This record gives C-alpha cells, sequence and structure tokens, in this order.
C-alpha cells in the first residue's frame, strides 16, 4: 500500500502472484536489485525477452 | 456458471469510472495461437459431456 498511493510510477506489475495481495504472502531472504537504463530499453527487461 | 458480462476491472486504489487507465485493465484477453507456436501452446478443442 506504500507504493503507488503517494506517486505512480511506470509499469508495476508481478509474475506468479496478484500484485494486489503482496500482504498475505510470506515470503524469506528477500533480496533487492536496482538499476537504471534506457526507457526504450524497458521492453528488453521482462522474463521472456533479449 | 458462464458469465457474459465485460467490466473494466479495478485493482485496489484509483477507482476508474470505466477509463481503463492505471490499475484498470480490460476483463478479457485474446490470444496468440498459431501452428507455428509449441505443442503445448497448440489450441485443443473440448467437447465435455455431462
Amino acid at each position: 500500500s506504500v507504493l503507488y498511493n503517494s506517486a505512480s510510477f511506470s509499469t508495476f506489475k508481478c509474475y506468479g502472484v496478484s500484485p494486489t495481495k503482496l500482504n498475505d504472502l510470506c515470503f524469506t531472504n528477500v533480496y533487492a536489485d536496482s538499476f537504471v537504463i534506457r526507457g526504450d530499453e524497458v521492453r528488453q527487461i521482462a522474463p521472456g525477452q533479449t | 456458471e458462464r458469465d457474459i458480462s465485460t467490466e473494466i476491472y479495478q485493482a485496489g486504489s484509483t477507482p476508474c469510472n470505466g477509463v481503463e487507465g492505471f490499475n484498470c485493465y480490460f476483463p478479457l484477453q485474446s490470444y496468440g495461437f498459431q501452428p507455428t507456436n509449441g505443442v503445448g501452446y497448440q489450441p485443443y478443442r473440448v467437447v465435455v459431456l455431462s
């Protein structure tokens, strides 16, 4: 709930689970990877692109 | 049970009022059926008998 209310972003989505119910799901050993690319290269950033 | 009516889905906050913007999506989604696709991705035709 602290991901969209203050300010929207370009694209928010999740794979294998609805992003709306991130609260009830319970993960383990969460990593955090971040970087900066061109906006045109966003489509390359997908599970099943190149 | 069968449902026919199509309404724009709302995801969490930001009520849509039938605009399909952020966190709003069209309820249905099409296919990519082609013979060139994989064997699993090929369309099968189902006839249930009850």
